[PDB]
């Protein structure tokens, strides 16, 4: 089986940039057959290249493909707006075909904290005896952010789930939201509710809490 | 290579 | 022109098989070799296997061989992907592809592709989310769509009147197998005594359509 090494998984590059991703194989690849799809969320993946260095019909020519035997190269000579995208490459010179990883060509931008928010369970979620506790980390960039919960001073584990939005079309900035869910019994036994945050563009951490019923 | 097969029924199918 | 159409969303069963057809039309269906690729949420493309129709040989992936039948029908144009003993691991979206052209010499990469077909391996049932508000210089508010299946739900405000500063987030996956999702949107301090923001929730699934207002 031939492994395609894409490496690094990300690349954070301004618009208008040169960009060059590549591919590495375990093994020569048969004939060059090596090809590169781009692929947007919400949709199928889209063929840019095929036989290392051919280009379909319709397919603009600022993608460019190169390279042979085991190192490949796919090359954006110029970023538009609609290139920040993720790429796969694909080897078929064997039966059993394999794809790389996947590599996301991001927005660089510059780096931006999150501004956190905190939200206590809802009236009407607590009448119905269970209790969801959220956590928001809005516009922040890199992307690279943690948070622990807090209850009552004791970091939390297992009882919170999270996710982050892709990058914003407009100002390229990222967003997570983190949910802590407790029984309506369990929510009452304690006071002080709190999320920590921690991020490259913070110097320390920045909490959030509230103390319940207040 | 399985890939390659139908470029070759592609090109018996020509000639 | 080439065009694959796929059958719809499928929930189905732990250890239960599933059975998603493409459909082509727009070029010669049985001389071309057509692949079915996987992609798991989040994750990256895998590929399952393949099959030219006309040779009746098919090339299964080792990690699917066993597991897997591709088949193909000339009469109406339609290849078929069974995948047996289902995992929630096998949760994923499902595309054919075909190999494109130069009816002319084919290339091998898959240059054209169906629309997908979420396929989702769970024991849950249908059900309807609940809509609970996140209540609120810069003000957040938002509404948590919690418990609901399958996916997916869509979310707007003030019936599509605001989009600024809207964040959906992905859905994620409770341990009770039912999903949950939240959506915020930050608006002036100074708004919140004279704008309403309302939520507007849809999941089809259930006919549940929620227009819930958020306030202080």
């Amino acid at each position: 089986e031939i492994v395609l090494t894409q490496s690094p998984g990300t690349q954070s590059l301004s618009p208008g940039e040169r960009a060059t991703l590549s591919c590495r194989a375990s093994q020569s690849v048969g004939n060059n057959k090596l090809a590169w799809y781009q692929q947007r969320p919400g949709q199928a993946p889209r063929l840019l290249i095929y036989g290392a260095s051919s280009r379909p019909s319709g397919v603009a020519d600022r993608f460019s493909g190169s390279g042979s035997g085991t190192d490949f190269t796919l090359t954006i000579s110029r970023l538009e707006p609609e290139d920040f995208a993720v790429y796969y490459c694909q080897q078929y010179g064997q039966s059993l075909s394999t794809f790389g990883q996947g590599t996301k060509v991001e927005v660089k931008r510059t780096v931006a904290a999150p501004s956190v928010f905190i939200f206590p369970p809802s009236d009407e979620q607590l009448k119905s005896g269970t209790a969801s506790v959220v956590c928001l980390l809005n516009n922040f960039y890199p992307r690279e952010a943690k948070v622990q919960w807090k209850v009552d001073n004791a970091l939390q584990s297992g009882n919170s789930q999270e996710s982050v939005t892709e990058q914003d079309s407009k100002d390229s900035t990222y967003s997570l939201s983190s949910t802590l869910t407790l029984s309506k019994a369990d929510y009452e036994k304690h006071k002080v509710y709190a999320c920590e945050v921690t991020h490259q563009g913070l110097s320390s951490p920045v909490t959030k809490s509230f103390n319940r019923g207040e | 290579n399985w890939f390659d097969i139908t470029n070759w029924l592609w090109y018996i199918k020509k000639k | 022109q080439v065009q694959l159409v796929q059958s719809g969303a499928e929930v189905k069963r732990p250890g239960s098989s599933v059975t998603v057809s493409c459909k082509a039309s727009g070029g010669s269906f049985s001389t071309y070799a057509l692949s079915w690729v996987r992609q798991a949420p989040g994750r990256g493309l895998e590929w399952m296997g393949g099959v030219i129709p006309l040779l009746t040989i098919t090339n299964y992936a080792p990690r699917f061989q066993g597991r897997i039948t591709i088949t193909a029908d000339r009469s109406t144009s339609t290849a078929y992907l069974e995948l047996n003993s289902l995992r929630p691991e096998d949760t994923a979206v499902y595309y054919c592809a075909r190999e494109g052209t130069t009816l002319g010499k084919p290339i091998g990469a898959f240059a054209h592709w169906g629309q997908g077909t979420l396929v989702t391996v769970s024991s849950a049932s249908t059900k309807g989310p609940s809509v609970f508000p996140l209540a609120p210089g810069t003000a957040a508010l938002g509404c948590l769509v919690k418990d609901y299946f399958p996916e997916p739900v869509t979310v707007s405000w003030n019936s599509g009147a605001l989009t600024s500063g809207v964040h959906t987030f992905p859905a994620v996956l409770q341990s009770s197998g039912l999903y949950s999702l939240s959506s915020v949107v930050t608006v002036p301090s100074s708004s919140l005594g004279t704008q309403t923001y309302i939520c507007n929730v849809n999941h089809k699934p259930s006919n549940t359509k929620v227009d819930k207002k958020v306030e202080p």
